[PDB]
């Protein structure tokens, strides 16, 4: 009956999918980059199949993770990565439900990683709105962009500081 | 118009705490896009592609989706520009909507879809910062930040001006 949309891709991330069918100028069997809701879109009718870079996202994760631990700043995020952490959490998701389990531990991981980033960066950004500023922004994801802005309009309009 | 548009322009409204200055054609031909996406949606259903479909339709979702999320930062935007009294540029079903909000805001008439005390405003551009003043009206008009565009009555834009902190524009 009703379709619950979920989490929504709007062509941020590129995801390496192998062709299946000779869908335009594709032929079968070659890996072409696509936009990650024209990935998962030809996944669901069988024109293409989902490159497992799982392997490759979540240690890029922890990379950053560890980044963030170690020194104060907070660090440029790797393009896409917010996105792409999303396709494969959705692919791991929906894979265990495949077309005709390590997996299946795999997702609870990603969700874990991602989770703990957004939140080490987001304690960051609190803390940063206690001492605006345009360099910081160049660094920030654009949704995390907004969030700084918020708080230090918050925060100016309350204390009224520096 | 496309989804990449949108989805840099979603990217810029989020980015900023100010009206992002946008092509006066954007509420048009966003409009074309999903005429455009709605023909050739119908003209695969019937063709029977459901694969050149799914991929009419998810696009469509999609321009929905950007849509909602930057009206939604914008309006906001729009809100507080109609309540501090600031002007910026914005499309011309934005100054409607805009003129909506100021005139609720000075309690005119929103409709359904001395010679005289009246305070005479003009426009200006501020060149420092400056905390809320106080007009004859009693209501204040600020506090302003250097670079702002403001509708404040002319009798303190004009102290203003001699004062080396305000110019008038062309609003």
């Amino acid at each position: 009956n009703y379709f619950q949309g979920s989490h929504m891709f709007t062509g941020k991330a590129l995801i390496a999918v192998k062709v299946m069918k000779p869908f335009g100028d594709w032929k079968s069997g070659d890996i072409v980059l696509v936009e990650d809701w024209k990935a998962r879109e030809l996944w669901e009718a069988g024109v293409v199949e989902i490159v497992d870079e799982t392997d490759k996202i979540i240690g890029e994760i922890d990379k950053v993770i560890a980044e963030e631990r170690e020194s104060e700043p907070l660090t440029l995020l790797p393009e896409g990565l917010y996105e792409r952490a999303e396709f494969y959490a959705y692919y791991l998701e929906n894979y265990v439900r495949l077309n005709p389990n390590v997996k299946l531990t795999k997702l609870a991981n990603l969700r874990k990683k991602l989770r703990d980033l957004k939140l080490i960066r987001f304690n960051k950004i609190l803390k940063a709105v206690m001492l605006n500023s345009l360099e910081l922004l160049s660094r920030l994801a654009p949704e995390e962009r907004r969030i700084y802005l918020q708080m230090s309009k918050i925060r100016n309009e309350w204390l009224g500081d520096a | 118009m496309d989804i990449v548009k949108l989805r840099e322009l979603l990217e810029a409204e989020l980015s900023s705490t100010d009206l992002n200055e946008l092509d006066e054609d954007f509420y048009v031909e966003f409009d074309s896009l999903i005429k455009a996406l709605k023909l050739s949606a119908e003209s695969s259903r019937e063709r029977g592609e459901d694969v050149e479909e799914r991929l009419y339709l998810a696009q469509l979702k999609i321009a929905e989706s950007l849509m909602k999320e930057i009206i939604k930062l914008r309006l906001h935007k729009i809100v507080d520009l109609a309540v501090e009294g600031k002007i910026a540029e914005m499309t011309a079903e934005e100054k409607r909507l805009f003129n909506v909000i100021r005139a609720f805001i000075e309690r005119e008439e929103l409709p359904e879809i001395y010679r005289s005390k009246e305070v005479p405003k003009e426009a200006y551009i501020i060149q420092i910062d400056l905390p809320a003043v106080l007009g004859p009206d009693m209501k204040e008009y600020g506090p302003f930040m250097a670079g702002d565009m403001a509708i404040i009555p002319t009798v303190i834009g004009r102290a203003l001006v001699e004062r080396e902190a305000a110019r008038r524009v062309r609003i």
